[PDB]
RNA sequence: ACCACACGUCCCCGAAUACAGCAUAGUGCUGGAGUACUCCUUGGAAUUAAGCAUAUGAGUAAAGGAAGGAAAAGAAACUAACGAGGAUUCCCGUAGUAGCGGCGAGUGAACAGGGAACAGUCCAACAGUGUAAUUCUCAAAUGAGAAGUUGUCAAAAGGAAGAA
RNA sequence: GGUAAUGCACAGUGAAGAGGUGGCAGUGUGCAUCUAAGACUAAAUACAACAGGAGACCGAUAGCAAAGAAGUAGGUUGACCG
RNA sequence: AGGCGAGCGCCAUGAUCAUCACGACACACUUGUUUAAGGAC
């Protein structure tokens, strides 16, 4: 019913909510306190990563970019294979921690897109490491659902680009230039230094 | 000997047999699991482990 | 692929990273209800192993379990028989931790099947693991083609009866002459082979 | 009693067959070898994230003092068997190196 | 008339429930009874040693959990040192032997050699990227929506025999 | 039975990608044989209730406790007894 | 790397890892001082 206020919940012990009716609350106190042991305690450099990330304004710059390569949808899928195949090879932005890694591997990717508020993060860990000795360029997002947005279906952990076309090759170079300075080209130095609790 | 006996022991005037314990019925008191008594239990009963061919 | 990355990682116990993880998650499962449902899998690889997919029909649940030895059940420690029968401390369970958390999740699980279990955790009074059910009235798994063997009728209760990967390990079950006790399919088995008359006709 | 009426001279005798050699299977495929190297680079990845336990670092100390039996003993405690702990030494040094 | 085969009707109490726990897109499922035989736990004493404390009776009795017409087991991180064999179970046998044991009382297996019956296979590691090709719902004759990229998806009808 | 550990557990400790075993403790070195820590599997084997067929079996103090309205008449405060 | 007694043990102080009291903070743990108090005991 009411909204307890943050005081409250950091008070009450959840070992002493028991009913049925109780489970909710219980919850919200569990999710409370876990914030604050979370920001109390030091992170090691690799997990200390995550905390790093695009502003809304390079988001923007890096979608408006993206967005033209949005994969099909099951409608466009149907009239394609009813019509015969025409013109050169399509470019489409992919999706899927599965494909992703494969092609890192291959050394086919170009550039790559991870989001950071994924649980369990074990998922994700191992990424930049890859990419730094592949000697691939890429960039951290803050959530899930920012990557989902680009390519207009349900969020996702991981994107990646393996070619470019001439019209947009001026600009993509640019995007490259700022992602290293934040990122790949600061990578040894981050892997020393462990996250300070939070003021 | 499927029912539940007991021995009075000395000092009743009695034999020292088994007896069944009951109440309510002509049963009560009578003598139970031993081969010389009405109802109780034979001497060596026959078993199906005998040699019953030869060679 | 991804899941070597994963494996490599989950191996390294004491490594940094895995510390951090393993203190912040025993700390989360301790303030919860003693059987909960997961979200899904803490570790991805160890559950695919086991045979978990994620379709319709098939669940995680977490369990802890009480940790060190289970004493004899007597009053004031009287045994009244033989001194060599009298300890009452010191006594360990035939069956794994594990065996205990399996059980108690197919009780409050009843619908259900149980399926493998896994270590997910440890504390100074607690041991926690995580269960895999499957639900056999479920359209999605009577359909399937690679767990719809879970709904034939002596598939209910395999954890009751030491048959699942948690339950089995202390039957003593093996091939070759350091499992002699077991020939014919189990203990009591081997015993009655034993200890019989064989008495044929011509003798 | 049927039993132990030859010598063991004699016991030790054997009838000449002739023998088929063994199907040698050195050769290893293309896609072997890829499998091979994927599995070794993942290994780097791991260690390189997470870095050494403890036991592994009071190791690798010991190693700088020259104190070979000291090291000896100690990873001999940790790992039980001494044969892993004699190869376990071997990577460690090989890693400092 | 009466009988035999099936069906219809079938008061109140009882798991007894207008309930408890739990899963799905949804429909739902469990609970009590029975337990000779099979599997998993827990675990005696009388008795024998001419006394008795280790040992024996015995991993038996008792008490709990669970399933089927059988149950368990099962295709070698297996034996063997022969000129070798080759899943599991059962019968004849090695054998009252090798050994265990106040080395006392007493306990006690395995391979071979001869047969009954015979059968081998799945998941993970590792799924088309010139487009999740996959499962479900409603509509419609071609549209909307749910699950899912923290990974879905790896194919045949069909038959005369045999028995009660 | 398993003997300087046959199998199973609990606490500390904790691997390698290459490892396990060869009925007596340890260290070294060739040789032989296998591949654990995920799953499924017919036939040949065991035995109540209920039904059918047989017998060098018992013949109303016998044979099941019970050849008739027998777990009945009747009995215990009760569990149970008959 | 210093100093004493016919390179020895003894006396000086300078680098290398654990480590026992004492402080001061809050995160585990404790308590109906609970929008709170303690506290690595």
């Amino acid at each position: 019913d009411i909204q307890l206020t943050k005081k409250q919940l950091l008070s009450m012990n959840p070992r002493k909510l028991t009913n049925k009716a109780q489970m909710d609350t219980r919850k919200e106190v569990i999710a409370t306190r876990k914030e604050a042991l979370v920001n109390a305690i030091k992170l090691p450099p690799a997990l200390n990563q995550f905390t790093n990330y695009l502003s809304e304004e390079d988001l923007k710059e890096v979608s408006d970019i993206l967005s033209k390569f949005r994969p099909e949808t099951r409608k466009e899928r149907k009239q394609r294979l009813q019509n015969e195949r025409k013109g050169p090879k399509p470019i489409i932005v992919k999706q899927g921690i599965k494909h992703v890694t494969k092609l890192i591997e291959e050394k086919k990717a170009k550039f790559v897109l991870i989001a950071c508020d994924v649980d369990p993060i074990e998922v994700v860990l191992y990424l930049p490491t890859l990419c730094v000795k592949m000697g691939i360029p890429y960039a951290l997002v803050k959530t899930k659902e920012d990557l989902g947005k680009i390519i207009k279906k349900k969020p996702t952990t991981c994107l990646c680009l393996c070619d470019v076309s001439s019209d947009i090759k001026s600009k993509f170079e640019n995007v490259i230039a700022k992602c290293n300075g934040q990122f790949k080209d600061n990578y040894e130095s981050a892997m020393k230094v462990w996250g300070s609790p939070k003021e | 000997m499927r029912h539940s006996a007991k021995s009075w022991g000395t000092g009743r005037a009695m034999a020292r047999v088994p007896r069944v314990r009951a109440g309510g019925t002509r049963r009560a008191g009578q003598g139970a699991n031993a081969n010389f008594c009405r109802g109780g239990r034979m001497f060596a009963p026959t078993n199906v482990n005998r040699r019953w061919n030869r060679k | 692929g991804y899941l070597q990355y994963l494996k490599e990682i989950r191996r390294d116990k004491q490594s940094s990273v895995m510390r951090y993880l393993l203190r912040v998650r025993c700390w989360e499962y301790r303030q919860n209800t003693a059987i909960h449902r997961a979200s899904g899998p803490t570790y991805l690889d160890k559950a695919r192993m086991l045979g978990y997919r994620n379709i319709p029909g098939m669940c995680i649940f977490r369990a802890r379990v009480r940790r060190g030895a289970r004493p004899k059940k007597v009053l004031k420690g009287n045994t009244h028989g033989k001194p060599s029968k009298s300890g009452v401390y010191q006594r360990k369970p035939a069956k794994r931790l594990q065996a205990f958390a399996e059980i108690r999740v197919g009780r409050k699980c009843s619908n259900m099947r149980v399926f493998n279990s896994y270590w997910v955790g440890q504390d100074r009074v607690y041991k926690y693991f995580e269960v895999i059910m499957v639900d056999p009235y479920c359209d999605r798994i009577k359909n399937d083609k690679k767990i719809n063997w879970l709904c034939k009728p002596v598939m209910k209760h395999r954890e009751a009866r030491g048959l699942t990967n948690g339950t089995k390990t202390s039957r003593g079950l093996g091939k070759g002459i350091r499992y002699n006790q077991t020939k014919g399919g189990s203990k009591r088995a081997a015993w009655r082979n034993r200890n019989t008359q064989s008495l044929r006709r011509y003798r | 009693m049927k039993i132990n009426k030859l010598n063991n001279a004699s016991k030790a005798l054997s009838y000449p067959v002739k023998k088929l050699a063994k199907t040698e299977k050195a050769p290893l495929t293309e896609k072997q070898q890829r499998s091979k190297e994927l599995k070794k680079f993942a290994m780097s990845i791991a260690r390189e994230v997470g870095g050494l336990a403890p036991y592994e670092l009071r190791a690798t100390e010991l190693l700088r003092r020259d104190e070979d039996k000291r090291c000896k003993k100690f990873m001999k405690k940790r790992l039980g068997s001494l044969k892993m702990a004699k190869k376990k030494i071997e990577l460690l040094a090989e890693e400092m190196r």
